[PDB]
RNA sequence: GGUGAAAUUCUUGGAUUUAUUGAAGACUAACUACUGCGAAAGCAUUUGCCAAGGACGUUUUCAUUAAUCAAGAACGAAAGUUAGGGGAUCGAAGAUGAUCAGAUACCGUCGUAGUCUUAACCAUAAACUAUGCCGACUAGGGAUCGGGUGGUGUUUUUUUAAUGACCCACUCGGCACCUUACGAGAAAUCAAAGUCUUUGGGUUCUGGGGGGAGUAUGGUCGCAAGGCUGAAACUUAAAGGAAUUGAGGUUUCCGUAGGUGAACCUGCGGAAGGAUCAUUA
């Protein structure tokens, strides 16, 4: 009797300048009638989108990016980074029997007041001449690998802000750094930074948003 | 469906009912009819209630031509839903599923019967005949000791029924106290439920649960409601204050270390009065 | 309008798949007309459709369900029967999601499910017209909805600890009751 | 390239099947029809037929509202339960494929615990 | 929601679902294996601190200090008891739904105590490898955990030097596994359940048909629940048992706690004295 779908309008959600495909998609909002504006209702949304749709190539199909929403003007609403996660089937493919699963997590405040938590994963392997079926790692190796992974992660994220952090996370050079750092302790196939997340945020800082955004 | 096939214990059941020739008998669950006809012979009026119309028809066919035909009344329907007529004594040979409530039905009857001969389960008869301090003293034992008096008569074996069941039967005799005690029934039942929710703990540990304190708080609000007094200040809800009130009660009854299964009747009565003077009620 | 489906395969199912690979890619292009790729770099299978093929998205969905049934460990003919019909579904659950059995109890439960030479499981294969495959602890049932429901009821009742004689009698009863309707 | 995207939750429990189409966020939902509102027998709301009927109805509603592409995510009731979608969710996905609607990014999102609290049954399981 | 089919229950003050955020307590999935540790019960997120331990290696020390163990003592699942704590989930007791030959397909919602913890108790389990502990000998093989030895063997160093990982060979100490009988056994089976009618290495505990019965009495311990010790009268001789081949409900139990239709049901923990098929290695 009301049909609010004819009442609602559409908006175009976009990605920051770090990703190549800076157009995300479409959403729908109600009219900005009396005693209820539309700008304040668009400050808590978190979209999620696969990284292959943001980079084009299918090699990033197992990662997904959650983005916040920050500032809307002129039918265009500009976002910011909120987190990165792995798809569940990627974990179910990665975790297999007869190997050791190593996990680490580090909480760091960045150069700006962005307190984050970083999750890193690793697995064991055989180096192409091994008759032994399993190749587990002793707990001393696991503890050393976890310590090196934690110090590498906090060194990478502590001295920088989230912009260069995500522009280094896109080509996943942290995996190369971890593999090169831990190559003399154990082989360690299949390193991934499996999860990042915001924990604590500073003020709005529209100037940093206008520096990051403002393209097209 | 079981049939008492023994023709020897039935005469003892008949003579232990203590029937003078001017009694009114409520003979509940007549069965086949090996027991009813002698009650018709030695009582002036017998009213039996039957749930099977076919068996009631067979029973009223069996009394045709017999001189006690006109002294038998047959009622139909369920026992726990009809209104019983006047009766002096009771004899029950019912299925065991209605054992637990219907004895209380012998309690709540106005002008209650004098004597009843009841055929019950061995476990049920042992629970009814359970002195305090034993391993069988429960809430039901205290209730039947309050509102009645129980006496076992003889054992009934397994091979005395057709078919012979797995359990052993027992015959008990119950008399309602005349007059009944002047304690209020639902308060006593709630007190026994609270203190017999666990047979082996102390009473003070039995008054630490959330639901008992909440229902006592609701009862205290209701008491202050019709007694018209304003509730004073409290840290959380006011029942916490009532907690020390309960604590103070357990300083004169000396029942905070005693246990429900090892306490006699007088301790429970004193404890009920102890909540009665401090304005704590269960219903 | 090309559409792509990525299906990930476990490595322990890789070696049978190749031995059935020549059995599966010709039918997928001769009665279904979907283009197939096996990407061993990512250890997956790409299923793609193009409007130059048959105009049928349900064909792509049927191919995806066929290869998803195959990658769970099902037989080839059962997956072919999934391709030909529109009714077959796959129940998937675990022993621990019914009742927690740990240690030798779980092994005894799995051995009760299979039985001697699998024949008790084969009994369900004769009594429900389903297809049951046992993982290390997961179990999968393929077939019609009421068929997989009754197979699930039988296998769940057997997991709890019921003897195989009771489920034999239940399978005889349900075989008598199902063949007449 | 004028493609409008949304997402679609497929909640496939034991006795029901929920389809839920929204935009890229979870905010401002569009349509939601269950198996219980398409059949009246109190038994076939869990059946795949009712799930396919509900999927067809929600596909017609999604076609008429304007969204022509969906990212579908499927889940069971999850938690300490089966944690794998049943036949109702698969039937709903197949009926969405029968609608001709654009589908991408197949992913399941069933809530898996890290050995959380106890489930129902009490050491003997559900006598099913 | 729920189940074979229903109902109670929440819901146009918006149930269920979707999205963001927060709090509470509990538990550590996948990795997890015929793997590891501990006297057993038992033990699984990261990091730090404290004390402990096995095996290996030693051309280190002392020189019998040892083995088993009445008395006595430490620990001892889960349940249970007395107080303090917060109490999410599950959940004995309880309140309520319909009982429909058939419940084969005996359930639903709310939920106390309990589940978790601190300070005290209790001292039982199918506490099982149903196999006391110490010492020696006796048969073939492949894996695997920890330590050690050798390899002008492999790889990562950015220069192919230490180390780490892998491979090969050997050795000590473990968790087990496959085959066989030198033997053993009544048999199932056993590398000990062997070294025995040809019978002796040391030592502790137990048993001497089944009910009656772990019942009665007495003692001791425990706040209780109950634990340890522990009979007899009467009864069976087609009596109790171990292994193998020739109308309804039907997994069997153990410790513990509570409640009653039909000697049953349910909560916590434990066992098999229960029937491993398909794929890979």
């Amino acid at each position: 009797v009301v049909d609010p779908f004819t009442r609602k309008e559409w908006f175009d959600i976009k990605a920051p300048s770090t990703f190549e495909n800076r157009n995300v998609g479409k959403t729908l909002v109600n009219k900005s009638t009396g005693l209820k504006s539309a700008s304040d209702a668009l400050k808590g949304r978190v979209v999620e989108v696969c990284l292959a749709d943001l980079q084009g190539s299918e090699d990033h199909s197992f990662r997904k990016i959650k983005l916040r929403v920050d500032e809307v003007q002129g039918k265009n609403l500009l976002t910011n980074f909120h987190g990165m996660d792995f798809t569940t089937d990627k974990l179910r493919s990665m975790v297999r029997k007869w190997q050791t699963l190593i996990e680490a997590n580090v909480t760091v405040k960045t150069s700006d007041d962005y307190v984050l938590r970083i999750f890193a994963i690793a697995f064991t392997r055989k180096q192409a001449n091994q008759v032994k079926r399993h190749s587990y790692a002793q707990s001393s190796h696991i503890r050393a690998i976890r310590k090196v992974i934690s110090e590498i992660l906090t060194k990478e994220v502590q001295g920088s802000t989230l912009a260069q952090l995500t522009s280094k996370l896109i080509p996943e050079v942290i995996n190369k750094e971890i593999e090169n750092a831990t190559k003399d302790i154990f082989p360690l196939q299949n390193i991934h930074v499996r999860k990042v997340k915001l924990l604590k945020q500073p003020k709005f800082d529209v100037g940093a948003l206008m520096a990051l955004h403002g393209e097209g | 469906q079981h049939i008492l096939k023994n023709p020897l214990v039935a005469q003892g059941i008949v003579d232990k009912a203590q029937i003078r020739p001017s009694d009114v008998v409520l003979e509940v669950g007549p069965g086949t009819g090996n027991l009813t006809v002698r009650i018709l012979e030695q009582a002036k009026n017998v009213v039996a209630v039957e749930m099977d119309p076919r068996m009631a028809a067979e029973l009223t066919k069996r009394v045709r031509g017999t001189p006690v035909e006109k002294k038998l009344e047959i009622m139909l329907g369920d026992f726990m839903k009809t209104e019983l007529p006047y009766f002096d004594i009771c004899i029950s040979n019912t299925p065991y599923q209605i054992s637990s409530p219907l004895v209380f039905k012998l309690i709540n009857q106005p002008r209650p019967p004098r004597v009843s001969i009841l055929m019950f389960q061995r476990e049920f008869a042992l629970r009814l005949l359970a002195r305090p301090g034993d391993s069988l003293y429960c809430r039901l034992s205290a209730n039947v000791q309050m509102w009645a008096n129980v006496t076992h008569i003889m054992k009934v074996g397994k091979n005395n029924f057709r078919p012979p069941p797995q359990v052993e039967s027992s015959v008990v005799r119950l008399e309602i106290k005349n007059p009944r005690p002047q304690v209020d029934y639902n308060e006593w039942d709630g007190l026994l439920r609270i203190v017999f929710v666990r047979k082996n703990r102390t009473i003070s540990a039995g008054f630490k649960s959330t639901t008992v304190m909440d229902i006592l708080e609701k009862n205290y609000k209701t008491f202050l409601a019709m007694n018209n007094e304003m509730v004073d200040d409290t840290k959380g809800s006011m029942h916490d204050v009532v907690k020390e009130k309960i604590d103070t009660v357990l300083k004169e009854t000396d029942l905070g270390d005693k246990r429900a299964g090892k306490c006699d009747q007088n301790d429970f009565l004193r404890l009920l009065y102890a909540f009665h003077q401090v304005g704590i009620h269960f219903s | 309008k090309f559409e792509s489906r990525k299906i990930m395969v476990p490595p322990h199912r890789m070696t049978p798949l190749r031995n059935s690979w020549t059995k599966i890619y010709p039918p997928l292009v001769e009665h279904l007309k979907l283009q197939v790729r096996m990407n061993l770099k990512t250890k997956s299978v790409e299923l793609r459709t193009n409007p130059k093929f048959t105009t049928d998205p349900g064909a792509l969905q049927k191919g995806a369900d066929f290869i998803k049934a195959f990658t769970l460990g099902f037989d080839l003919d059962d997956s072919i029967a999934l391709l030909r019909l529109d009714d077959l579904y796959i129940e998937t659950f675990e022993v621990k999601d019914v009742k927690t059995l740990t240690g030798d109890h779980l092994s005894r439960a799995i051995g009760r499910i299979a039985g001697k030479d699998g024949k008790t499981k084969f009994a369900i294969e004769n009594a429900t017209r389903t297809r049951i495959v046992l993982a290390d602890s997961k179990i999968h049932i393929l077939g019609g909805f009421t068929h997989i429901r009754m197979a699930r009821e039988s296998v769940v009742s057997l997991i709890l600890g019921s003897p195989p004689g009771k489920v034999y009698g239940n399978l005889r009863t349900v075989a008598s009751r199902l063949k007449e309707r | 390239n004028s493609q409008v995207f949304g997402v679609a939750r497929i909640y496939a429990s034991f006795n029901d099947t929920f389809v839920h189409v929204t935009d890229l966020s979870g905010k401002e939902t569009i349509a939601r029809v269950t198996g219980g509102m398409k059949v009246k027998a109190d038994r076939d709301e869990s059946s795949p037929y009712a799930a396919m009927l509900a999927a067809q109805d929600v596909a017609a509603k999604c076609k008429e509202v304007g969204i022509t592409a969906v990212h579908v995510k499927i889940r069971a009731t999850g938690g300490t339960r089966t944690k794998t979608p049943g036949p109702g969710g698969q039937a709903a996905l197949r009926a969405l494929a029968r609608s001709g609607l654009r589908i991408g990014r197949i992913e399941d999102v069933t809530p898996v615990p890290s050995d959380s609290t106890r489930k129902k049954g009490g050491r003997r399981g559900r006598r099913l």
